[PDB]
RNA sequence: GUCGAAUUUGGGUAUAGGGGCGAAAGACUAAAACCAUCUAGUAGCUGGUUCCUGCCGAAGUUUCCCUCAGGAUAGCAG
RNA sequence: CACGGACCAAGGAGUCUAACGUCUAUGCGAGUGUUUGGGUGUAAAACCCAUACGCGUAAUGAAAGUGAACGUAGGUUGGGGCCUCGCAAGAGGUGCACAAUCGACCGAUCCUGAGGAUGGAUUUGAGUAAGAGCAUAGCUGUUGGGACCCGAAAG
RNA sequence: GUUUGACCUCAAAUCAGGUAGGAGUACCCGCUGAACUUAAGCAUAUCAAUAAGCGGAGGAAAAGAAACCAACCGGGAUUGCCUUAGUAACGGCGAGUGAAGCGGCAAAAGCUCAAAUUUGAAAUCUGGUACCUUCGGUGCCCGAGUUGUAAUUUGGAGAGGGCAACUUUGGGGCCGUUCCUUGUCUAUGUUCCUUGGAACAGGACGUCAUAGAGGGUGAGAAUCCCGUGUGGCGAGGAGUGCGGUUCUUUGUAAAGUGCCUUCGAAGAGUCGAGUUGUUUGGGAAUGCAGCUCUAAGUGGGUGGUUCCAUCUAAAGCUAA
């Protein structure tokens, strides 16, 4: 070649990268339970059937509870603002439970909200209080 | 739901139709309906436009220009 | 007696010989191994539907489809937007017309939903 | 480069040869004809325990 | 009529110049150098074509598709 | 005649491939072909394989269409072998492959009139008539590629 | 008011800040485009939608989420490989050219604008400028902008309300792991006799071997050296993939599910038609380009024996 001829002749030095052994054996990353139980001497599909998990949901072309219990173990195992709370304080102290009157009030229910919104928000207020 | 009616676009097309006036051939076409009739009107429209189905919709469109302008 | 030889053009410029058949099989298996190393607990492919092939010739055969439908996913008891997060391929342009295909897919979805273990966001 | 390098062989023909090859490992005279210093051994086919 | 003919050339610096037809404008359809590629351009031809022994071993021709070319197809040796 | 040949060394010309075909070898055989791929691998090797696909197992007709057993798959003529008798020669039975001739069925082709019926006669075919192919390898032939090696009046 | 002031358009400035060219070019996207040749001499044709020429990109490019294919018991973005298959179709029906759907497989992923008022509030953005925890954030100011920047909405519809005492929740650190670059450690004879200039040879005796690949060393050296094989210990970065720990979360804030209730637009010198030219396997007139003419919305396109099926053009992005 033209450029390669000079680069193999120059005293600059080649940017040699030996990244061939890293192409075959890539470490499993996304799950530490799988990361501890993965036999690197076995292949991908062999390490799936060893653990139990299905590797391909479509039936493959060609010819083909030890750990899943640990997964099952770790898988079987919204507050209100100061102003919103004080707003619901005002509504309860002036009305109580008359949601028709409570939502037809122009002074406290400035946002013309329904009855269902009011009873839900007040019960959130009542659960967090006495 | 091929060409869903759309009350607004029918209004808009007809709103622009009355404002913009008529193209010089359509201006001849509406004179040609009153004098010579739909026979020669469709003949000129077919030569002017692409196909016969074009000339159907166009002469009828112009007949509705006349039907609204004269009566109502 | 017939024979037709398409060697009238400058054919000798475009001759592709696939010496990399053995190299490219290794390359795809390394790709699968990498993808399964990044997508650790999950299979390697989305859950695909059962589908009847078109044409008088192949309408005997049952094959893999692209995705289910909004109809088959709803009848299974979940939403299309949520199905994709669980790895169920969804086809918006496909239509449901055959009852046997429909029910086979719904049961394929239902058995899938029994066998899975969805991880919490915490 | 577009010379033929690889040779297609029939699969049962390939398995014929591999079976015949196994068949000839326990002959003891073909083993001497092939090479293999096998005079001072008890019997062929030679079999050792699984602990190997 | 007769680049008559360049004599006289240093430096600088331009414009042109190939064909029938046609009044012209224009169009029909032909056919000055060097370098690199297309390019291993086309062969109805010239020249050449690389070890040994054994055994068998021709024809140099009819008829047919006419033919110059382009050759095609019964006999002799297998 | 003419053309080449002063002498020596080294180089120097039927090669590779695609397509189709004959013959032979091999594996399997009404089937056959793993190697597009997938799995696996001691890692371009080897070893496994799902689904399809290719060619073949059915042809005929322009297409629509229809679709190969009346018989022990048929009679007659020959026919390697084998069988019974023959002290042997010879006679008879059975007759494989294959060859000739008279028939049965498929296909399109007309009368019969039951609409197209039962039966009547040929023509077509690289037909059915109890399959023979698929794949790999070798010698090789034809055609296309720079195509046995060097050379041409060039656009 | 014979003045002053809004705009609009067009300029300039060594203004502030940016950006374009050239190289390389195998592949990739375009434009432009032959001939030798091959066909019986030969305007079609062929080589060939090739070479040369010109422009334009990246690690890939291009393509791409149907104005797709089909005719089924229907499939479902693209791209690629096997198959279709030298098939359909084209062609002095000559030399020759020559697909695609289906089936298998590789790989797979989806989305975003314009068009319907935020109108109880341009909610948007660039620059300048002062700080800060700086691929940015915050404050103030000049502007862009209503001839429309934001949020909502894209047909798979979608939106405004009401009903579930329906379900959910963001952002930044730090330290681990992932990756990249880089450093280092990790077995056994130089024991005897002969030949030799030299032992790395022959012979004798032994070792290590998850290391007897390779090279060097005064001739063929696992065991002399570097290495190899197997694991161990570090350093500097990239980063959000996840594992911990930790600091923040808020506002009548942002969603999703099912039902009820009220509404509800979809890309024009474009499709098309004619036409000359190019081009394709595309006879059905296959694509495209120029020129004439130029549409419609129970629209329109594309197929299939009275109709039926299937798409949504003339806007845009997107890995493998």
């Amino acid at each position: 070649s033209v450029r390669k001829r000079k680069m193999n002749r120059s005293s600059v030095g080649k940017a040699t990268r030996r990244n061939k052994d890293k192409q075959r054996k890539i470490n499993i990353q996304s799950n530490p339970i799988i990361a501890a139980n993965w036999d690197y001497s076995l292949t991908m599909a062999q390490n799936y059937k060893k653990l139990g998990l299905r590797a391909k949901l479509q039936t493959p072309a060609g010819g083909k509870e030890t750990e899943v219990v640990k997964k099952l173990e770790e898988l079987a195992s919204r507050s209100q603002s100061e102003r919103e709370e004080e707003w619901l304080e005002k509504l309860y102290k002036k009305h109580g439970d008359d949601y028709k009157k409570m939502f037809f009030d122009k002074k406290l229910n400035i946002y013309q909200q329904s009855e269902g919104d009011l009873k839900r928000r007040l019960l959130r207020w009542k659960k967090r209080n006495g | 739901k091929k060409g869903a009616a759309s009350n607004r676009t029918k209004f808009v097309r007809s709103l622009v139709r009355e404002i913009a006036g008529l193209s010089p051939y359509e201006r001849r076409l509406i004179d040609l309906i009153r004098n010579s009739g739909e026979k020669r009107a469709r003949k000129v429209a077919k030569k002017r436009l692409g196909s016969f189905t074009r000339a159907k919709a166009k002469v009828e469109e112009m007949n509705n220009i006349i039907a609204a302008s004269r009566r109502h | 007696p017939i024979l037709k030889n398409h060697f009238r053009k400058h054919w000798q410029e475009r001759v592709k010989v696939h010496f990399d058949q053995a190299g490219k099989k290794v390359s795809r298996r390394n790709a699968r191994a990498t993808r399964a190393a990044k997508i650790a607990p999950r299979p390697l492919d989305l859950l695909r539907p059962v589908v009847r092939a078109p044409t008088v010739k192949y309408n005997r055969k049952v094959r893999a489809g692209r995705g289910f439908t909004l109809a088959e996913v709803k009848a299974a008891g979940l939403t299309a937007a949520y199905a994709r997060t669980i790895g169920i391929a969804v086809d918006h342009r496909r239509q449901n017309r055959n009852q046997e295909i429909f029910d086979a897919n719904v049961q394929r979805l239902k058995e899938y939903q029994s066998k899975i273990i969805v991880f919490p966001r915490n | 480069t577009w010379r033929k390098w690889n040779v297609k062989v029939n699969h049962n023909e390939k398995r014929y040869a591999t079976a015949s090859a196994i068949a000839a490992t326990a002959v003891a005279s073909l083993v001497l004809a092939r090479g293999h210093r096998v005079e001072k051994i008890p019997e062929i086919p030679l079999v050792v325990s699984t602990d190997l």
